[PDB]
């Protein structure tokens, strides 16, 4: 049947990062005045969306978000070789197109499904899927730069 | 004599001297000590065209 | 400001603690004249005692 | 037979870079203060994954 979906996304606001914003703030202020450090960096809001596309267009992460869909669990023959050969073609249905900022075209990704009410209930599954794992990676980027820095000022 | 054995009393009862910059420093560190506070499921991204 | 009130006290609090001090070794050694005409504003933390 | 695989890599981040790190930032401090170094230097990051 190969039914079709397709969504658009852009960089985050401020008042939907949350607490994190502020905290980041902090120790960025801390590399200015002290370490003779900091350029005209980007944003806060656009390093979170860098890691953001970086997991959508991941092999692993479609090849992880299959595996708990409950759309492929029912489509398990129960053959090993079935079963790989049908997962493979299933990542396959997910394609990514990254934009161009000078002809003003953004990222979008799209999939496809057998069913029209599936396309888009999947689709929206996944996007939240993959923003849940680029929010947990960047909350370890931040615990780890935390603990360096209290161990270079408690030296000093 | 007697005043030099009162200022070695002296001086031995008040210990080092620190400037300001040496307690700018232990007020930040207190800070540093706390740690930060993680709070996960915040979006990092929005919708141009919603999946429909 | 939370920060720059806790730095202000722990100078105020070092300085409470030296002038203590100082007044005890004075008393013991039985100085009462003025050694420095340095006034008490500008003097070093180490050299309370030249004073009555 | 010939059969086939592929992977894809990307740079690492600060926390598998273990002790590493630390002590490497330590020494470009230094280098700060003496024998300048160029102020857009690449990133400690950078230069591990280019040996890699």
């Amino acid at each position: 049947q190969e039914w079709s979906s397709t969504a658009i996304t852009d960089r985050p606001t401020v008042n939907m990062l949350g607490g994190y914003y502020s905290q980041q703030q902090f120790l960025r202020n801390l590399d200015v005045r002290s370490n003779m450090a900091s350029a005209d960096q980007p944003s806060v809001m656009d390093e979170a969306y860098k890691e953001f596309v970086m997991q959508l267009a991941s092999w692993d992460t479609r090849r992880e978000f299959w595996l708990q869909t409950d759309y492929y669990k029912q489509r398990m023959v129960g053959n090993s070789k079935a079963d790989a050969a049908l997962l493979d073609e299933m990542i396959n249905n997910i394609q990514f197109i990254p934009g161009d900022f000078t002809r003003a075209v953004n990222d979008s990704v799209k999939l496809i499904a057998e069913t029209a009410p599936d396309a888009n209930n999947l689709l929206r599954q996944y996007v939240a899927f993959a923003s849940q794992r680029a929010a947990s990676h960047l909350n370890d980027e931040l615990k780890g730069a935390w603990a360096a820095r209290t161990i270079q000022m408690k030296a000093q | 004599r007697p005043m030099l054995q009162a200022a070695l009393e002296n001086l031995q009862a008040v210990g080092p001297a620190f400037d300001l910059d040496y307690d700018q420093n232990r007020a930040m560190l207190n800070t540093l000590n706390v740690g930060p506070t993680l709070d996960p499921r915040f979006q990092t991204y929005r919708y141009l065209r919603t999946p429909e | 400001v939370k920060r720059q009130e806790e730095v202000a006290k722990a100078i105020y609090d070092r300085r409470m603690n030296s002038i203590e001090q100082a007044l005890k070794i004075a008393e013991q050694h039985n100085i009462s004249r003025s050694a420095t005409d340095v006034p008490a504003e500008e003097l070093p933390d180490s050299e309370m005692f030249l004073l009555g």
